[PDB]
């Protein structure tokens, strides 16, 4: 029964919040600077290793304030928090793609209010 | 650092001057357990409390 | 806000003995020095009865509530 | 020793209690004549606190003995 | 997608771990034994980011352990059919793409790909391309594929996208 596509996931799951991957490695290198500061001859996985630059390489977001507004200024419409992050991950350009990518998008919003909102992410990019 | 039959007293003499002396240990059961008898300078000492 | 006796019933004192001396013998650390006896059970013992041993007994009443006590907290019977 | 009464030295020294030289009593005990009337008298008694700073007089004296154990404790 | 959860695991303690480091040694523990795994319910634990609270710990009967019920957040990495995430395509082959979502390993098969798309066995690396050589997609390059299936191994998720939508393909 779950597809994202219409906005269904499991009971365990819909309680969680998401993260943006700029968010996640900001987090993940934290992580991994605490990591090498209090040395102690402990390892780390491959799959964080291929979590951290798998996220370097779609890190839409840099400045730690960057990420902290596109989320603030995403969160004053009425996103559900999944598309609050697959439109930062994405970053579609025009709203018809948007739509496209979420299709929980269509009626959701008019296409130059949308559009509005793709613009605005987009200027935020780094 | 010297052995299992050793354990040192180190004492403050002054403020920032400490002294380090040598206890010596003997008759242990196990490397955890305590010398049955302590010994400084070849004297003997019958437990850390006479030490102190 | 306790109501339970503040007493060790023998079945406390008997299962606190027998966990904290399968503790011991699996070499967690003893909370008092060893004059040098071995049997886990006698070190468990001195334990208690110099009250350092690392156990909180955690009481259920009839309704579903429990209080949990230190066992330096409650008085030992024997 | 005087009011027969055990108190845990964890809150004498808790309650910045203060030291006596020496543990020698001059105590109230209300004795039995051989007629059988009582009445208290009390003359030098000293129980061993700090050894060593006994004076020449004193030091073989003892008719009953608290020990602690270790044999230390009598050195000198 | 990458999501912050609050979990809780129960950990098994040797009493020789008991003693003035206990409390640290289980959160040491609790590190080593969910970050990297990965279950059906919950997607791959990517990172424990903070341990809520350590419960009391329960003297198991009969055995020396104590076992600690411990509540932690965690970034995990859960994946939907439905997902629309970039993948790195890391090995092309004469039957689909296969290609990378962070830890996830996934594959698109020949079959899920625009029908103008062909191998091209000889390049430098194989690759798939048009017949107007518009879009090639090869290894190292950025696909934005849909999830369309998944399956659950032990301690792993393999997921099988499609680029049959719209907006779907390269970068």
């Amino acid at each position: 029964e779950e597809d994202a596509s219409q906005l269904i996931f499991p009971k365990e799951f819909e309680t969680a919040e998401t993260l943006l991957n700029s968010e996640v490695h900001m987090l993940l290198e934290h992580r991994k600077q605490q990591n090498e500061s209090a040395e102690d001859e402990q390892e780390l996985s491959e799959v964080f290793m291929k979590t951290l630059n798998y996220t370097a390489r779609f890190s839409r977001f840099k400045n730690r304030e960057t990420i902290a507004s596109v989320r603030s200024l995403l969160l004053q419409k009425k996103l559900h928090k999944f598309e609050l992050a697959c439109l930062a991950n994405l970053c579609p350009e025009t709203a018809e793609e948007s739509k496209a990518l979420i299709p929980s998008l269509e009626g959701r919003f008019e296409d130059e209010e949308l559009q509005q909102i793709l613009d605005d992410i987009q200027t935020k990019r780094s | 650092s010297k052995g299992e039959n050793h354990l040192t007293v180190t004492w403050k003499v002054s403020d920032g001057i400490y002294q380090h002396v040598d206890v010596r240990e003997e008759g242990k059961e196990n490397a955890f357990s305590l010398g049955a008898t302590l010994w400084i300078n070849s004297e003997e000492f019958e437990d850390l409390d006479e030490i102190v | 806000k306790r109501i339970t006796t503040p007493y060790m019933t023998k079945y406390e004192r008997a299962r606190v003995l027998g966990t904290r001396a399968l503790q011991i013998a699996m070499c967690a650390p003893v909370m008092v020095e060893l004059e040098g006896e071995t049997d886990p059970l006698l070190i468990a013992m001195k334990e208690l009865k110099a009250r350092k041993i690392p156990i909180i007994i955690r009481r259920y009443l009839p309704d579903g509530s429990y209080e949990d006590w230190g066992v330096d907290e409650l008085i030992i019977s024997d | 020793l005087q009011d027969l009464k055990f108190v845990p030295s964890d809150e004498k020294k808790k309650q910045g209690c203060q030291r006596e030289n020496e543990t020698l009593i001059q105590r109230r005990k209300d004795q039995m004549q051989p007629g059988g009337t009582a009445i208290s008298v009390t003359v030098p008694y000293r129980v061993v606190d700090q050894p060593l700073k006994l004076m020449p007089q004193d030091w073989d004296r003892v008719v009953a003995v608290f020990v602690q154990g270790p044999a230390w404790q009598f050195k000198g | 997608m990458f999501y912050h959860i609050s979990l809780e695991h129960e950990i098994l303690l040797h009493p020789r771990y008991f003693g003035p480091n206990l409390l640290n040694t289980v959160k040491q523990k609790l590190f080593t034994e969910v970050e990297g795994t990965c279950t059906g319910k919950y997607g791959f634990v990517i990172a424990v980011t903070t341990i809520d609270n350590i419960g009391a710990g329960v003297i198991q009967p009969g055995r020396g352990f104590v076992l600690y019920p411990v509540k932690y957040k965690a970034i995990v990495f859960r994946p939907f059919k439905g997902e629309v995430v970039d993948a790195v395509v890391t090995q092309v082959n004469k039957v689909g793409l296969f290609t990378e979502i962070g830890p996830m390993s996934c594959f698109i098969s020949r079959h899920s790909i625009p029908s103008e798309m062909e191998f091209d066995p000889n390049s430098n690396p194989p690759c798939y391309k048009t017949m107007d050589e518009d879009i090639v997609i090869q290894q190292d390059d950025e696909i934005r594929l849909k999830i369309v299936g998944t399956r659950v191994d032990k301690n792993d998720i393999f997921a099988i996208g499609s680029l049959m939508d719209d907006y779907l393909g390269l970068v």
